[PDB]
Protein backbone atom coordinates (compact mmCIF):
# COMPACT_ATOMS: atom_id res chain seq x y z
CA UNK A 1 0.00 0.00 0.00
CA UNK A 2 1.28 3.70 0.43
CA UNK A 3 4.17 4.32 2.78
CA UNK A 4 3.73 7.41 5.09
CA UNK A 5 5.79 8.68 7.88
CA UNK A 6 4.57 11.67 9.87
CA UNK A 7 7.97 12.03 11.67
CA UNK A 8 8.99 13.24 14.64
CA UNK A 9 6.62 15.95 17.08
CA UNK A 10 6.45 17.01 20.69
CA UNK A 11 3.83 14.53 21.38
CA UNK A 12 0.66 13.29 20.94
CA UNK A 13 -3.20 15.05 22.01
CA UNK A 14 -5.35 12.72 19.67
CA UNK A 15 -5.33 9.44 17.48
CA UNK A 16 -7.96 8.38 15.15
CA UNK A 17 -8.31 5.59 14.17
CA UNK A 18 -10.76 3.01 11.68
CA UNK A 19 -11.19 -0.96 11.53
CA UNK A 20 -13.40 -3.41 10.92
CA UNK A 21 -14.19 -6.54 13.02
CA UNK A 22 -13.17 -9.27 10.76
CA UNK A 23 -10.33 -7.86 8.86
CA UNK A 24 -7.82 -5.53 10.06
CA UNK A 25 -7.09 -1.87 11.04
CA UNK A 26 -7.52 0.58 8.10
CA UNK A 27 -7.83 4.46 8.51
CA UNK A 28 -4.72 6.35 10.77
CA UNK A 29 -4.69 9.50 11.52
CA UNK A 30 -3.07 11.48 14.60
CA UNK A 31 -2.96 14.89 15.43
CA UNK A 32 -0.05 16.36 17.36
CA UNK A 33 1.67 18.31 20.05
CA UNK A 34 4.12 20.86 17.84
CA UNK A 35 5.66 22.61 20.91
CA UNK A 36 2.12 23.81 22.36
CA UNK A 37 -0.03 24.20 19.08
CA UNK A 38 -2.14 21.16 17.96
CA UNK A 39 -0.79 19.93 14.97
CA UNK A 40 -2.72 17.65 12.53
CA UNK A 41 -0.85 14.80 10.11
CA UNK A 42 -1.65 13.81 6.97
CA UNK A 43 -4.97 11.58 6.70
CA UNK A 44 -3.80 7.99 5.89
CA UNK A 45 -6.36 6.44 3.98
CA UNK A 46 -7.68 2.79 3.10
CA UNK A 47 -7.73 1.87 -0.26
CA UNK A 48 -11.48 1.03 0.58
CA UNK A 49 -14.22 1.78 3.12
CA UNK A 50 -16.40 -0.10 5.15
CA UNK A 51 -14.75 0.50 8.32
CA UNK A 52 -15.52 2.13 11.92
CA UNK A 53 -13.85 5.06 13.22
CA UNK A 54 -12.16 5.74 16.28
CA UNK A 55 -11.27 8.80 18.09
CA UNK A 56 -8.97 8.48 20.94
CA UNK A 57 -8.50 12.01 22.73
CA UNK A 58 -5.95 12.22 25.50
CA UNK A 59 -5.73 14.83 28.02
CA UNK A 60 -2.10 16.19 26.29
CA UNK A 61 -0.09 17.13 29.20
CA UNK A 62 -1.41 15.03 32.04
CA UNK A 63 -1.99 11.77 29.78
CA UNK A 64 0.43 9.86 27.54
CA UNK A 65 0.72 6.83 25.96
CA UNK A 66 2.41 3.81 28.31
CA UNK A 67 1.79 1.06 25.94
CA UNK A 68 1.00 0.38 22.39
CA UNK A 69 -0.36 -3.81 21.68
CA UNK A 70 -1.88 -5.55 18.80
CA UNK A 71 -1.79 -8.10 16.36
CA UNK A 72 -0.15 -8.98 12.88
CA UNK A 73 -2.07 -11.72 10.69
CA UNK A 74 -2.56 -12.51 7.13
CA UNK A 75 -5.83 -11.64 5.70
CA UNK A 76 -6.53 -12.60 2.58
CA UNK A 77 -2.88 -13.33 1.56
CA UNK A 78 -1.58 -10.00 3.19
CA UNK A 79 -0.08 -9.90 6.31
CA UNK A 80 -1.35 -6.84 8.17
CA UNK A 81 -2.18 -5.24 11.22
CA UNK A 82 -5.36 -6.46 12.38
CA UNK A 83 -5.50 -4.75 16.12
CA UNK A 84 -4.20 -2.08 17.95
CA UNK A 85 -4.59 -0.80 21.53
CA UNK A 86 -3.37 2.20 23.38
CA UNK A 87 -2.89 1.74 27.22
CA UNK A 88 -2.30 4.88 28.68
CA UNK A 89 -1.27 6.02 32.16
CA UNK A 90 -5.25 7.20 32.77
CA UNK A 91 -6.88 4.99 30.46
CA UNK A 92 -6.81 1.66 28.04
CA UNK A 93 -8.19 2.40 24.55
CA UNK A 94 -9.37 -1.03 24.02
CA UNK A 95 -8.47 -3.42 21.66
CA UNK A 96 -9.41 -2.07 18.35
CA UNK A 97 -9.87 -4.80 15.31
CA UNK A 98 -9.97 -8.46 15.16
CA UNK A 99 -7.73 -9.98 18.51
CA UNK A 100 -6.27 -12.75 16.24
CA UNK A 101 -2.86 -13.68 14.46
CA UNK A 102 0.76 -12.83 16.50
CA UNK A 103 0.91 -10.61 19.19
CA UNK A 104 3.25 -7.66 20.07
CA UNK A 105 3.53 -4.86 22.80
CA UNK A 106 5.67 -2.08 23.24
CA UNK A 107 6.12 -1.14 26.61
CA UNK A 108 7.82 2.72 27.72
CA UNK A 109 9.76 2.92 30.76
CA UNK A 110 11.07 6.09 29.99
CA UNK A 111 10.79 7.70 27.40
CA UNK A 112 7.38 8.75 24.85
CA UNK A 113 6.28 8.14 21.78
CA UNK A 114 6.86 10.96 19.43
CA UNK A 115 5.60 10.29 15.88
CA UNK A 116 4.31 7.23 13.36
CA UNK A 117 5.08 5.93 10.26
CA UNK A 118 4.36 2.78 8.73
CA UNK A 119 1.97 1.52 5.30
CA UNK A 120 -1.51 1.31 4.25
CA UNK A 121 -2.92 -0.35 1.39
CA UNK A 122 -6.67 -1.68 1.94
CA UNK A 123 -5.37 -2.56 5.88
CA UNK A 124 -2.49 -1.09 7.89
CA UNK A 125 0.58 -3.03 6.37
CA UNK A 126 3.15 -2.47 9.56
CA UNK A 127 3.81 0.79 11.29
CA UNK A 128 6.77 1.86 13.85
CA UNK A 129 6.86 5.06 16.35
CA UNK A 130 9.74 7.22 16.80
CA UNK A 131 11.29 7.78 20.83
CA UNK A 132 12.14 10.62 22.90
CA UNK A 133 12.86 11.55 26.15
CA UNK B 1 23.39 15.61 8.46
CA UNK B 2 20.86 19.10 8.55
CA UNK B 3 18.20 16.73 9.71
CA UNK B 4 17.40 15.37 13.40
CA UNK B 5 16.83 12.18 13.72
CA UNK B 6 15.55 10.15 16.60
CA UNK B 7 15.48 6.44 17.47
CA UNK B 8 12.97 4.97 15.65
CA UNK B 9 11.25 1.05 16.89
CA UNK B 10 9.87 -1.68 15.19
CA UNK B 11 8.22 -2.17 11.51
CA UNK B 12 5.62 -4.58 13.02
CA UNK B 13 3.23 -6.02 10.41
CA UNK B 14 4.61 -6.50 7.08
CA UNK B 15 8.32 -7.81 6.62
CA UNK C 1 18.99 16.08 38.63
CA UNK C 2 22.69 15.47 38.37
CA UNK C 3 21.94 12.26 36.26
CA UNK C 4 21.53 11.71 32.78
CA UNK C 5 18.84 9.49 31.53
CA UNK C 6 17.87 7.74 28.68
CA UNK C 7 14.71 6.30 26.89
CA UNK C 8 14.23 2.70 28.46
CA UNK C 9 11.70 0.83 27.38
CA UNK C 10 9.57 -2.62 27.65
CA UNK C 11 9.66 -4.64 31.10
CA UNK C 12 8.89 -7.78 29.41
CA UNK C 13 7.77 -10.90 31.54
CA UNK C 14 6.22 -11.04 35.21
CA UNK C 15 4.83 -7.72 36.26
CA UNK D 1 13.43 -12.84 42.56
CA UNK D 2 16.31 -10.33 42.69
CA UNK D 3 16.15 -6.86 40.76
CA UNK D 4 19.08 -5.55 39.19
CA UNK D 5 20.15 -2.32 36.87
CA UNK D 6 23.06 -2.28 34.54
CA UNK D 7 22.37 0.95 33.47
CA UNK D 8 23.73 2.92 30.71
CA UNK D 9 26.72 1.95 28.57
CA UNK D 10 28.53 3.02 25.05
CA UNK D 11 27.85 -0.17 23.21
CA UNK D 12 27.29 -4.09 23.71
CA UNK D 13 30.21 -6.22 23.13
CA UNK D 14 29.29 -9.74 24.63
CA UNK D 15 26.39 -10.76 26.20
CA UNK D 16 26.56 -14.72 28.07
CA UNK D 17 23.22 -15.96 29.24
CA UNK D 18 22.36 -19.28 29.99
CA UNK D 19 18.97 -21.36 29.50
CA UNK D 20 17.42 -24.76 29.82
CA UNK D 21 15.24 -26.37 26.64
CA UNK D 22 12.52 -27.27 29.07
CA UNK D 23 11.85 -24.02 31.45
CA UNK D 24 13.01 -20.79 30.68
CA UNK D 25 16.45 -18.31 30.61
CA UNK D 26 18.21 -18.58 34.36
CA UNK D 27 21.57 -16.33 34.16
CA UNK D 28 21.80 -13.32 32.20
CA UNK D 29 25.57 -11.04 32.17
CA UNK D 30 27.06 -8.83 29.58
CA UNK D 31 30.13 -7.06 28.89
CA UNK D 32 29.53 -3.63 27.11
CA UNK D 33 31.68 -0.72 25.80
CA UNK D 34 32.61 1.82 28.29
CA UNK D 35 34.19 4.59 25.27
CA UNK D 36 35.98 2.52 23.44
CA UNK D 37 37.07 -0.56 26.39
CA UNK D 38 35.33 -2.90 27.63
CA UNK D 39 33.29 -3.29 30.68
CA UNK D 40 32.63 -6.39 32.02
CA UNK D 41 29.04 -6.49 34.30
CA UNK D 42 28.06 -7.85 37.44
CA UNK D 43 26.67 -11.62 36.45
CA UNK D 44 23.61 -11.95 37.70
CA UNK D 45 22.44 -15.54 38.47
CA UNK D 46 19.76 -17.75 39.05
CA UNK D 47 18.62 -19.11 42.62
CA UNK D 48 19.16 -22.72 40.98
CA UNK D 49 21.63 -24.50 38.72
CA UNK D 50 21.52 -26.90 35.88
CA UNK D 51 21.52 -24.16 32.97
CA UNK D 52 23.25 -24.36 29.83
CA UNK D 53 25.70 -21.60 29.01
CA UNK D 54 25.91 -20.10 26.01
CA UNK D 55 28.63 -16.84 24.95
CA UNK D 56 27.46 -14.23 22.20
CA UNK D 57 30.53 -12.37 21.15
CA UNK D 58 29.60 -9.49 18.71
CA UNK D 59 32.32 -7.95 16.50
CA UNK D 60 31.70 -4.36 18.67
CA UNK D 61 31.94 -1.70 16.35
CA UNK D 62 30.75 -3.42 13.01
CA UNK D 63 28.17 -5.99 15.05
CA UNK D 64 25.19 -4.82 16.59
CA UNK D 65 21.78 -5.93 17.69
CA UNK D 66 18.97 -4.90 15.38
CA UNK D 67 16.09 -6.91 17.28
CA UNK D 68 15.33 -9.11 20.54
CA UNK D 69 12.99 -11.39 20.23
CA UNK D 70 11.67 -14.28 22.67
CA UNK D 71 9.01 -15.58 24.80
CA UNK D 72 6.84 -14.60 28.36
CA UNK D 73 5.69 -18.04 29.43
CA UNK D 74 4.30 -19.68 33.00
CA UNK D 75 6.76 -22.09 34.76
CA UNK D 76 6.03 -23.10 38.12
CA UNK D 77 3.00 -20.70 38.68
CA UNK D 78 5.48 -17.79 37.82
CA UNK D 79 5.27 -15.65 34.68
CA UNK D 80 9.11 -15.60 33.07
CA UNK D 81 11.02 -14.85 30.00
CA UNK D 82 10.92 -18.28 28.75
CA UNK D 83 13.08 -17.95 25.11
CA UNK D 84 15.36 -15.10 24.00
CA UNK D 85 16.96 -14.74 20.28
CA UNK D 86 19.12 -12.08 19.49
CA UNK D 87 19.43 -10.86 15.78
CA UNK D 88 22.23 -8.62 14.93
CA UNK D 89 23.33 -7.47 11.48
CA UNK D 90 25.71 -10.39 10.98
CA UNK D 91 23.92 -12.98 12.22
CA UNK D 92 21.23 -14.50 14.03
CA UNK D 93 22.03 -15.79 18.10
CA UNK D 94 19.22 -18.40 17.74
CA UNK D 95 16.42 -19.20 19.83
CA UNK D 96 17.49 -19.91 23.71
CA UNK D 97 15.04 -21.58 25.81
CA UNK D 98 10.91 -22.75 25.48
CA UNK D 99 9.72 -20.81 21.76
CA UNK D 100 6.11 -21.73 23.83
CA UNK D 101 3.99 -19.13 25.48
CA UNK D 102 3.21 -15.25 24.65
CA UNK D 103 5.36 -13.87 21.59
CA UNK D 104 7.17 -10.24 22.37
CA UNK D 105 9.90 -9.11 19.66
CA UNK D 106 11.32 -5.29 19.54
CA UNK D 107 12.94 -4.57 16.19
CA UNK D 108 15.02 -1.27 16.12
CA UNK D 109 14.93 0.55 12.75
CA UNK D 110 17.10 3.72 14.45
CA UNK D 111 18.94 3.24 17.75
CA UNK D 112 20.78 1.14 19.49
CA UNK D 113 20.71 -1.49 23.04
CA UNK D 114 22.55 0.32 25.56
CA UNK D 115 22.02 -1.47 28.16
CA UNK D 116 20.00 -4.09 30.48
CA UNK D 117 17.37 -4.04 33.42
CA UNK D 118 15.36 -7.15 35.09
CA UNK D 119 14.94 -9.53 37.99
CA UNK D 120 16.17 -12.75 38.20
CA UNK D 121 14.64 -15.37 40.73
CA UNK D 122 15.02 -19.16 39.80
CA UNK D 123 14.42 -17.68 35.98
CA UNK D 124 14.48 -14.29 34.51
CA UNK D 125 11.05 -12.68 35.46
CA UNK D 126 11.43 -10.12 33.41
CA UNK D 127 14.02 -7.48 31.17
CA UNK D 128 14.14 -3.96 30.11
CA UNK D 129 16.57 -1.66 27.60
CA UNK D 130 17.77 1.42 27.18
CA UNK D 131 17.83 2.71 24.06
CA UNK D 132 19.98 4.73 22.51
CA UNK D 133 21.45 6.67 19.37
CA UNK E 1 5.72 14.22 31.40
CA UNK E 2 4.04 14.66 28.36
CA UNK E 3 5.83 16.82 26.09
CA UNK E 4 8.97 15.62 24.79
CA UNK E 5 12.24 17.82 26.30
CA UNK E 6 15.79 18.53 24.57
CA UNK E 7 19.21 20.56 25.60
CA UNK E 8 18.84 23.82 25.55
CA UNK E 9 21.32 25.84 25.91
CA UNK E 10 22.47 29.44 27.31
CA UNK E 11 20.46 32.19 27.62
CA UNK E 12 22.99 34.98 26.05
CA UNK E 13 22.34 38.73 26.96
CA UNK E 14 20.05 39.91 29.66
CA UNK E 15 20.83 37.96 33.01
CA UNK F 1 10.55 42.78 26.10
CA UNK F 2 8.04 40.18 25.07
CA UNK F 3 9.49 36.52 25.47
CA UNK F 4 8.84 34.05 22.69
CA UNK F 5 9.66 30.77 22.10
CA UNK F 6 9.84 28.68 18.90
CA UNK F 7 10.45 25.56 20.36
CA UNK F 8 12.29 22.31 18.59
CA UNK F 9 12.08 20.87 14.94
CA UNK F 10 14.07 18.80 12.57
CA UNK F 11 16.31 21.76 11.33
CA UNK F 12 16.32 25.21 10.16
CA UNK F 13 16.28 26.37 6.40
CA UNK F 14 16.26 29.79 6.83
CA UNK F 15 16.72 32.53 9.81
CA UNK F 16 15.52 36.57 8.92
CA UNK F 17 16.80 39.16 11.33
CA UNK F 18 17.11 42.73 11.71
CA UNK F 19 19.75 45.17 13.01
CA UNK F 20 20.75 48.37 13.53
CA UNK F 21 25.05 49.36 13.02
CA UNK F 22 24.78 51.56 15.92
CA UNK F 23 22.91 49.46 18.39
CA UNK F 24 22.00 46.19 18.23
CA UNK F 25 19.87 43.39 16.64
CA UNK F 26 15.77 44.03 16.47
CA UNK F 27 13.66 41.70 14.95
CA UNK F 28 14.20 37.78 14.74
CA UNK F 29 12.14 35.35 12.66
CA UNK F 30 13.22 32.13 11.60
CA UNK F 31 11.95 29.40 9.03
CA UNK F 32 12.44 25.69 10.67
CA UNK F 33 12.11 22.13 8.84
CA UNK F 34 9.41 20.42 10.14
CA UNK F 35 9.97 16.53 8.70
CA UNK F 36 10.34 17.59 5.40
CA UNK F 37 8.35 20.28 5.18
CA UNK F 38 9.50 23.84 5.58
CA UNK F 39 7.71 25.46 8.85
CA UNK F 40 7.42 29.16 9.24
CA UNK F 41 7.62 30.45 12.80
CA UNK F 42 6.28 33.48 14.37
CA UNK F 43 7.69 36.70 13.59
CA UNK F 44 9.15 38.43 16.46
CA UNK F 45 9.48 42.15 16.47
CA UNK F 46 10.72 44.40 18.07
CA UNK F 47 8.99 47.51 19.27
CA UNK F 48 10.50 50.38 17.08
CA UNK F 49 11.65 50.39 13.77
CA UNK F 50 14.86 51.22 11.40
CA UNK F 51 16.51 48.24 11.23
CA UNK F 52 18.26 46.49 8.25
CA UNK F 53 16.69 42.93 7.47
CA UNK F 54 18.87 40.31 6.59
CA UNK F 55 17.50 36.70 5.53
CA UNK F 56 20.15 33.91 5.61
CA UNK F 57 18.86 31.29 3.11
CA UNK F 58 20.38 27.72 3.73
CA UNK F 59 20.72 24.81 1.45
CA UNK F 60 18.84 23.10 4.18
CA UNK F 61 19.74 19.22 3.58
CA UNK F 62 23.26 19.87 2.97
CA UNK F 63 23.97 23.24 4.82
CA UNK F 64 23.79 23.61 8.46
CA UNK F 65 24.88 25.47 11.27
CA UNK F 66 28.28 25.32 12.85
CA UNK F 67 29.05 27.93 15.10
CA UNK F 68 26.52 30.94 16.61
CA UNK F 69 28.63 34.32 17.85
CA UNK F 70 27.68 37.55 18.79
CA UNK F 71 28.69 39.87 21.60
CA UNK F 72 26.00 41.21 24.22
CA UNK F 73 26.47 44.44 25.73
CA UNK F 74 24.48 47.38 27.76
CA UNK F 75 22.79 50.03 24.44
CA UNK F 76 20.71 52.48 26.81
CA UNK F 77 20.92 51.13 29.94
CA UNK F 78 19.85 47.62 28.66
CA UNK F 79 22.13 44.91 27.81
CA UNK F 80 20.74 43.66 24.76
CA UNK F 81 22.35 41.08 21.89
CA UNK F 82 24.49 43.86 20.06
CA UNK F 83 25.62 41.54 17.42
CA UNK F 84 24.38 38.45 15.85
CA UNK F 85 26.93 35.59 13.34
CA UNK F 86 26.06 32.39 11.64
CA UNK F 87 28.86 30.32 10.72
CA UNK F 88 28.00 27.40 8.23
CA UNK F 89 29.87 24.29 7.03
CA UNK F 90 29.90 26.24 3.96
CA UNK F 91 29.06 30.15 4.49
CA UNK F 92 29.70 32.78 7.28
CA UNK F 93 26.83 34.91 7.04
CA UNK F 94 29.45 37.94 8.62
CA UNK F 95 28.69 39.51 12.07
CA UNK F 96 25.30 41.54 11.94
CA UNK F 97 24.94 44.36 14.18
CA UNK F 98 27.59 46.66 16.31
CA UNK F 99 30.89 44.31 17.21
CA UNK F 100 31.06 45.73 20.95
CA UNK F 101 30.77 44.39 24.55
CA UNK F 102 31.44 41.13 25.63
CA UNK F 103 31.91 37.99 23.53
CA UNK F 104 30.65 34.48 23.45
CA UNK F 105 30.85 32.17 20.74
CA UNK F 106 28.92 28.47 20.17
CA UNK F 107 30.30 25.81 18.04
CA UNK F 108 28.84 22.42 17.84
CA UNK F 109 31.11 19.96 17.11
CA UNK F 110 28.66 16.74 17.02
CA UNK F 111 24.57 18.27 17.43
CA UNK F 112 22.41 20.14 15.47
CA UNK F 113 20.32 23.47 16.09
CA UNK F 114 16.71 23.00 16.35
CA UNK F 115 14.82 26.21 17.74
CA UNK F 116 15.40 29.27 19.33
CA UNK F 117 14.12 31.10 22.54
CA UNK F 118 15.12 34.72 23.80
CA UNK F 119 12.93 38.01 24.17
CA UNK F 120 12.99 41.21 22.30
CA UNK F 121 11.84 44.82 23.33
CA UNK F 122 13.21 47.46 21.57
CA UNK F 123 16.52 45.18 20.91
CA UNK F 124 17.16 41.34 21.32
CA UNK F 125 17.60 40.91 25.21
CA UNK F 126 18.32 37.45 24.85
CA UNK F 127 18.00 33.89 23.53
CA UNK F 128 18.91 30.14 24.57
CA UNK F 129 19.01 27.31 21.45
CA UNK F 130 17.91 23.91 21.43
CA UNK F 131 20.43 21.36 20.43
CA UNK F 132 19.83 17.68 19.50
CA UNK F 133 21.55 14.81 17.40
CA UNK G 1 27.73 1.72 13.89
CA UNK G 2 27.41 -0.01 16.94
CA UNK G 3 28.63 2.82 19.23
CA UNK G 4 26.15 5.20 20.60
CA UNK G 5 26.58 8.70 19.79
CA UNK G 6 25.47 12.56 22.30
CA UNK G 7 25.94 16.23 21.27
CA UNK G 8 29.39 16.78 22.07
CA UNK G 9 29.75 20.87 21.86
CA UNK G 10 32.52 23.68 21.44
CA UNK G 11 36.32 23.12 20.89
CA UNK G 12 37.57 26.10 23.23
CA UNK G 13 40.79 27.06 22.95
CA UNK G 14 43.29 26.61 19.95
CA UNK G 15 42.05 25.00 16.66
CA UNK H 1 49.79 18.92 23.06
CA UNK H 2 48.50 15.53 23.25
CA UNK H 3 44.79 14.71 23.17
CA UNK H 4 42.47 13.11 25.06
CA UNK H 5 39.04 12.16 24.91
CA UNK H 6 37.24 10.75 28.72
CA UNK H 7 33.67 10.19 26.43
CA UNK H 8 30.21 10.05 27.60
CA UNK H 9 29.53 9.04 31.24
CA UNK H 10 26.37 9.66 33.91
CA UNK H 11 27.31 12.57 35.54
CA UNK H 12 30.27 14.12 37.23
CA UNK H 13 31.26 13.74 41.20
CA UNK H 14 34.82 15.57 41.45
CA UNK H 15 37.07 17.74 38.92
CA UNK H 16 40.48 17.97 39.56
CA UNK H 17 42.59 20.19 37.63
CA UNK H 18 45.69 22.47 37.52
CA UNK H 19 46.76 26.23 37.25
CA UNK H 20 49.02 28.83 37.26
CA UNK H 21 48.25 32.64 38.03
CA UNK H 22 50.53 34.04 35.40
CA UNK H 23 50.06 31.29 32.59
CA UNK H 24 46.96 29.30 32.22
CA UNK H 25 45.62 26.13 33.08
CA UNK H 26 48.04 22.45 32.96
CA UNK H 27 46.76 19.07 34.10
CA UNK H 28 43.10 18.22 34.10
CA UNK H 29 41.19 14.91 35.11
CA UNK H 30 37.66 14.10 35.94
CA UNK H 31 36.17 11.28 38.16
CA UNK H 32 32.71 10.45 36.86
CA UNK H 33 29.55 8.92 37.99
CA UNK H 34 28.56 5.81 36.41
CA UNK H 35 25.56 4.33 36.97
CA UNK H 36 25.34 5.23 40.61
CA UNK H 37 29.36 3.94 40.69
CA UNK H 38 32.22 6.27 40.52
CA UNK H 39 34.74 6.06 37.65
CA UNK H 40 37.89 7.72 38.07
CA UNK H 41 39.03 9.39 34.59
CA UNK H 42 42.28 9.27 33.03
CA UNK H 43 44.87 11.83 34.60
CA UNK H 44 45.85 14.36 31.44
CA UNK H 45 49.14 15.56 32.70
CA UNK H 46 51.15 19.17 31.56
CA UNK H 47 54.30 18.57 29.76
CA UNK H 48 55.76 20.71 32.75
CA UNK H 49 55.31 21.69 36.27
CA UNK H 50 54.71 23.93 38.99
CA UNK H 51 50.69 24.62 39.18
CA UNK H 52 48.52 24.67 42.08
CA UNK H 53 46.14 22.26 42.19
CA UNK H 54 42.73 22.42 42.91
CA UNK H 55 39.92 19.74 43.98
CA UNK H 56 36.29 20.55 42.67
CA UNK H 57 34.29 17.68 44.92
CA UNK H 58 30.55 18.07 43.81
CA UNK H 59 27.86 16.67 46.24
CA UNK H 60 27.05 14.34 42.93
CA UNK H 61 23.36 13.69 42.78
CA UNK H 62 22.19 16.94 44.25
CA UNK H 63 24.55 19.55 43.07
CA UNK H 64 25.27 19.66 39.34
CA UNK H 65 27.24 22.59 37.17
CA UNK H 66 25.33 24.51 35.62
CA UNK H 67 27.49 27.23 33.93
CA UNK H 68 31.24 26.93 32.60
CA UNK H 69 33.22 30.06 31.73
CA UNK H 70 36.64 30.47 31.06
CA UNK H 71 39.45 32.51 29.09
CA UNK H 72 41.35 31.54 25.98
CA UNK H 73 43.95 33.77 25.36
CA UNK H 74 47.92 33.56 23.72
CA UNK H 75 50.68 32.62 25.91
CA UNK H 76 54.39 31.85 24.56
CA UNK H 77 52.56 31.92 21.16
CA UNK H 78 49.82 29.14 21.59
CA UNK H 79 46.36 30.37 21.58
CA UNK H 80 45.44 28.09 25.28
CA UNK H 81 42.62 27.79 27.94
CA UNK H 82 43.78 30.64 30.52
CA UNK H 83 40.98 30.66 32.87
CA UNK H 84 38.18 28.55 34.07
CA UNK H 85 35.49 28.65 36.48
CA UNK H 86 32.39 26.16 37.26
CA UNK H 87 29.08 27.19 38.57
CA UNK H 88 26.94 24.75 39.64
CA UNK H 89 23.39 25.40 41.63
CA UNK H 90 25.04 25.45 44.94
CA UNK H 91 28.24 27.13 44.58
CA UNK H 92 30.88 28.61 41.81
CA UNK H 93 34.32 27.01 42.24
CA UNK H 94 35.87 30.11 41.62
CA UNK H 95 38.12 31.36 38.10
CA UNK H 96 41.37 29.42 38.19
CA UNK H 97 44.01 30.43 36.43
CA UNK H 98 44.01 34.22 34.02
CA UNK H 99 40.96 35.64 33.63
CA UNK H 100 42.69 37.89 30.40
CA UNK H 101 42.11 37.07 26.73
CA UNK H 102 38.60 36.35 25.02
CA UNK H 103 36.12 34.96 27.27
CA UNK H 104 33.46 31.88 26.59
CA UNK H 105 30.84 31.16 28.67
CA UNK H 106 28.16 28.26 28.07
CA UNK H 107 25.05 28.18 30.42
CA UNK H 108 23.37 25.35 30.39
CA UNK H 109 19.19 25.69 30.55
CA UNK H 110 18.48 22.02 30.03
CA UNK H 111 20.59 19.16 30.14
CA UNK H 112 23.98 18.16 31.83
CA UNK H 113 27.41 18.09 31.12
CA UNK H 114 28.39 14.00 30.62
CA UNK H 115 31.88 14.20 29.17
CA UNK H 116 34.62 15.71 28.78
CA UNK H 117 37.61 16.21 25.51
CA UNK H 118 40.29 18.50 24.42
CA UNK H 119 44.08 18.68 24.43
CA UNK H 120 46.99 19.40 26.81
CA UNK H 121 50.48 20.20 25.69
CA UNK H 122 52.37 22.82 28.40
CA UNK H 123 49.09 23.83 29.13
CA UNK H 124 45.35 23.14 28.09
CA UNK H 125 45.42 23.94 24.54
CA UNK H 126 41.25 23.35 24.43
CA UNK H 127 38.54 21.41 25.69
CA UNK H 128 35.06 20.11 24.49
CA UNK H 129 31.76 19.24 26.34
CA UNK H 130 29.48 15.93 26.04
CA UNK H 131 26.04 17.45 26.68
CA UNK H 132 23.33 15.25 27.97
CA UNK H 133 19.65 15.19 29.10
C1 LIG I 1 -5.16 -5.84 -1.61
O1 LIG I 1 -3.88 -5.10 -1.74
C2 LIG I 1 -3.84 -3.75 -1.29
O2 LIG I 1 -3.97 -3.81 0.18
C3 LIG I 1 -3.00 -4.77 0.76
C4 LIG I 1 -3.29 -4.94 2.26
O3 LIG I 1 -3.61 -3.69 2.82
C5 LIG I 1 -1.52 -4.27 0.46
O4 LIG I 1 -1.26 -2.94 0.99
C6 LIG I 1 -1.27 -4.15 -1.08
O5 LIG I 1 0.08 -3.56 -1.28
C7 LIG I 1 -2.40 -3.23 -1.74
O6 LIG I 1 -2.13 -3.13 -3.15
C1 LIG J 1 10.91 -20.14 42.44
O1 LIG J 1 10.93 -18.80 43.04
C2 LIG J 1 11.77 -17.74 42.49
O2 LIG J 1 11.78 -17.55 41.01
C3 LIG J 1 10.55 -17.11 40.40
C4 LIG J 1 10.65 -17.28 38.88
O3 LIG J 1 11.94 -16.89 38.48
C5 LIG J 1 10.31 -15.71 40.93
O4 LIG J 1 11.47 -14.92 40.74
C6 LIG J 1 10.21 -15.74 42.48
O5 LIG J 1 10.30 -14.40 43.05
C7 LIG J 1 11.49 -16.40 43.09
O6 LIG J 1 11.33 -16.42 44.48
C1 LIG K 1 13.44 50.35 26.12
O1 LIG K 1 12.81 49.14 26.74
C2 LIG K 1 12.21 48.18 25.88
O2 LIG K 1 13.33 47.56 25.13
C3 LIG K 1 14.39 47.11 26.05
C4 LIG K 1 15.60 46.64 25.23
O3 LIG K 1 15.16 45.92 24.11
C5 LIG K 1 13.81 45.98 27.02
O4 LIG K 1 13.29 44.84 26.28
C6 LIG K 1 12.61 46.52 27.85
O5 LIG K 1 12.05 45.39 28.63
C7 LIG K 1 11.51 47.15 26.87
O6 LIG K 1 10.41 47.63 27.67
C1 LIG L 1 55.09 24.54 24.60
O1 LIG L 1 54.60 23.53 23.66
C2 LIG L 1 53.47 22.67 23.99
O2 LIG L 1 52.26 23.31 24.58
C3 LIG L 1 51.53 24.24 23.75
C4 LIG L 1 50.54 25.03 24.62
O3 LIG L 1 49.97 24.13 25.54
C5 LIG L 1 50.96 23.40 22.62
O4 LIG L 1 50.26 22.29 23.15
C6 LIG L 1 52.11 22.70 21.85
O5 LIG L 1 51.60 21.65 20.98
C7 LIG L 1 52.99 21.86 22.83
O6 LIG L 1 54.01 21.28 22.08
Amino acid sequence: GKAFDDGAFTGIREINLSYNKETAIGDFQVVYDLNGSPYVGQNHKSFITGFTPVKISLDFPSEYIMEVSGYTGNVSGYVVVRSLTFKTNKKTYGPYGVTSGTPFNLPIENGLIVGFKGSIGYWLDYFSMYLSL
Amino acid sequence: SGKSQTVIVGSWGAK
